RNA sequence: UUGACCUCAAAUCAGGUAGGAGUACCCGCUGAACUUAAGCAUAUCAAUAAGCGGAGGAAAAGAAACCAACCGGGAUUGCCUUAGUAACGGCGAGUGAAGCGGCAAAAGCUCAAAUUUGAAAUCUGGUACCUUCGGUGCCCGAGUUGUAAUUUGGAGAGGG
RNA sequence: GUUCUUUGUAAAGUGCCUUCGAAGAGUCGAGUUGUUUGGGAAUGCAGCUCUAAGUGGGUGGUAAAUUCCAUCUAAAGCUAA
């Protein structure tokens, strides 16, 4: 339905996967927290996001 | 004996350019004295004096014509080297040389070694 | 693993859910030309195992090949010759369809090379087929050194002598007792075992 | 949910954009020179008897002209080099392998003084 | 690759084929010197 | 009305490629008859010559869905032998191969089918620079209907 | 042989225990027709019809049924002498 839809696309909305431009800003402080803290890839939050990929959902 | 070759070398442009008509005209007057009397060997020597300001004049337009191009790709197609048809198709060195990610691995790992039989 | 199932999917080709798929296929193929542009493969699965990739510079074309036997060209009917070979209508040429396939897409684009070709589907007049092309004029195939092979001269027309998958079948090179007369080119073997050789010192 | 309203009961193109060109580099570098100068197209004048008593009468000048060469590109090559005009031109192709062209300059000038300032008379 | 023993003394005399070449053999470092060794034109003719 | 997906197109769009020639060797397709049978219809000539498509300095084949049954061997190719042999044949004329053995040369391997999913890490193109058969920076695009790494069966993958 | 980087917290190989281990479909194969083969109740190929399987499939070249054994893995691909 038209309501179904717009409610789940929207919850959708709320996790959408990384792109270049934050996929670019990370791993400044990435590399800073490996120059300065040299964490083994923790100091980002846990990705929430919606997947992707025919062979990877199934 | 005409002109020389490495005389108008340092002449400018323009100048060559001058030189053309200046051989140009005196060949307009050989060929009119030359049927008055049945001998004008000069003429050779000369002719081949026009062949040669022209040939320099190339040598050096195309010099600055391949000097714009220097640094960038996609030089005109004369300037390129002839080779053959087929050297100028098929894979450049790099292309040939290169090797994948899992092959790589394997050769530095493991290598052909050298050795002998001495007891 | 999603590609598990296309595999066994497409292995029951006699199944009502194929059986509705083929019919509407083959109806949208033949209202199209002989030859044509495939956009996208129809079987992933099929073209990933063949050599495929789905990356940048592969193309796939579309081909419908005509059914049925080679009659001979002869006028008339007439042969010409011993009441041996006089048959004209009942003759089978000696490569399959699939080679037609090749022979006749790999001609029409010439920049490129047949890699190999599969099944999609048929009808009583027509056989159907999707063939996989590389092209090697194309910078990502001119590196990416896993299918630098392809880009040699010497595998200029590969399927024209017949060095594709279903050419190295119809001509049939293969190991074993089986295959004697065509082992190493049936031409080379005949000439190999029919020949004298004279050595300086006859023993 | 619209169509468009369609005058004609036939389907054609639609009048797209015609894009221009912009090589990356010159077609043959630097152009040639010109093939045909003022120079090439009067290569020598014809000294025949009989077309010498036509040069003093008819004020007619003989010359074996370049073949590619029209009377276009022979009343400009001769008026450049003699600066004498032409009324007219007429040519015709030898048995031998050449050109040849008669230019008979206006009644301004005559083609004595001029046969003979070139070298020949 | 694609051959299996079925024989213990076959298997021995390949071991022992091993065995007696290591040691009979230097294997060049890689890091360098690894001075001419002579080499010997046949292998196969070295062990009968 | 706006903005995306798929398919089909247009240009003297940017960059490329193919046609022909030679064919002596090589890869296939197609393909006779004279002749032999002291006639002639199967047969032989011949899976030849002519005709057609396709490449290289070699081509092809090549790491077994192999040969063997032996105390088994072990990619392919070529020579001697097997061998005028098994076998085929109006069982007539005629045709007629392979294993093993010795030698020459010796070389291996690679994909698909596995979620990297706390990271599309992949690629072309354009632009700018340069220690310019290439590398770096930036930006449109291909791409998850799948691109890199990881394994291909001799194995190998996930954990300790 | 001499030379400047040391590319790297990156990559590769070895023992032990457990759990898995994916391996190619109008294809394999069968009938029939034609051709070829030395291939003989069918050597290989091709056309049409039928058309799969998993401790499965092919082969073990006189057919067939029942029961064992040996052998390798097809229907994808590259490689000099």
């Amino acid at each position: 339905d038209r309501n179904t839809a717009a409610e789940t696309f929207k919850l959708f909305n709320k996790y959408r996967p990384e792109t270049a431009a934050e996929k670019k800003e990370r791993l400044t402080k990435e590399a800073a927290a490996v120059a300065e803290g040299k964490s083994k890839q923790d100091a980002s939050p846990k990705p929430y996001a919606v997947k992707y990929g025919l062979n990877h959902v199934v | 004996a005409g002109v020389k070759a490495y005389e108008l070398r340092t002449k400018s442009k323009e100048q060559l350019a001058s030189q053309l008509v200046d051989l140009k005209k005196e060949l307009a007057e050989l060929k009119v004295q030359k049927l008055s009397r049945p001998s004008l060997p000069k003429i050779k020597t000369v002719r081949k004096s026009i062949a040669c300001v022209l040939t320099v004049i190339n040598e050096q337009q195309r010099e600055a014509v391949r000097q714009l191009y220097k640094g960038k790709k996609y030089q005109p197609k004369d300037l390129r080297a002839k080779k053959t048809r087929a050297l100028r198709r098929a894979l450049t060195k790099f292309e040939a040389s290169q090797v994948t990610e899992k092959q790589r691995k394997k050769q530095i790992a493991f290598p052909q070694r050298k050795y002998a039989i001495k007891a | 693993g999603a590609y598990k199932y296309l595999e066994e999917l497409q292995r029951k080709k006699q199944s009502d859910v194929l059986r509705f798929l083929q019919r509407v296929r083959v109806w949208e193929y033949r209202q199209k030309n002989v030859i044509h542009r495939a956009a996208r493969p129809t079987r992933p699965d099929k073209a990933r195992r063949l050599g495929y990739k789905a990356k940048q510079g592969f193309v796939i074309y579309r081909v419908r090949v005509r059914r049925g036997n080679r009659k001979r060209p002869v006028p008339k009917g007439a042969t010409y010759g011993k009441p041996t070979n006089q048959g004209v209508n009942e003759l089978k040429y000696q490569r399959s369809l699939r080679a037609t396939a090749e022979e006749r897409v790999g001609r029409r684009a010439a920049n490129l090379r047949v890699l190999n070709s599969y099944w999609v589907n048929q009808d009583s007049t027509y056989k159907y087929f999707e063939v996989i092309l590389v092209d090697p004029q194309h910078k990502a195939i001119r590196r990416d050194a896993r299918y630098n092979w392809i880009c040699d001269p010497v595998h200029k027309h590969r399927e024209a002598r017949g060095l594709t998958a279903t050419g190295k079948k119809s001509r049939g090179i293969n190991k074993g007792h089986k295959f004697n007369n065509t082992k190493a080119g049936r031409r080379k073997t005949w000439k190999r075992q029919n020949t004298l050789s004279l050595w300086r010192y006859r023993k | 949910k619209a169509l468009k309203v369609r005058t004609s009961a036939t389907f054609r193109l639609p009048k797209t954009l015609k894009l221009a060109r912009a090589p990356k580099y010159a077609s043959k570098a630097v152009p040639h020179y010109n093939r045909l100068d003022s120079y090439k197209v009067i290569e020598q004048p014809i000294t025949s008897e009989t077309a010498m008593k036509k040069v003093e009468d008819g004020n007619i000048l003989v010359f074996q002209v370049s073949m590619k060469a029209n009377k276009y590109q022979i009343k400009k090559a001769v008026k450049e080099l003699y600066e004498v005009d032409v009324l007219k031109v007429n040519t015709l192709v030898r048995p031998n392998g050449t050109k040849k062209a008669y230019v008979r300059l206006t009644a301004d000038y005559d083609a004595l003084d001029i046969a003979n300032r070139i070298g020949y008379i | 690759h694609r051959r299996q023993n079925r024989n213990q003394e076959i298997f021995d005399a390949n071991v022992q084929r091993l065995k007696e070449y290591q040691s009979k053999i230097i294997v060049f470092p890689r890091n360098g010197k690894a001075p001419e060794a002579e080499q010997v034109l046949s292998a196969a003719a070295t062990f009968p």
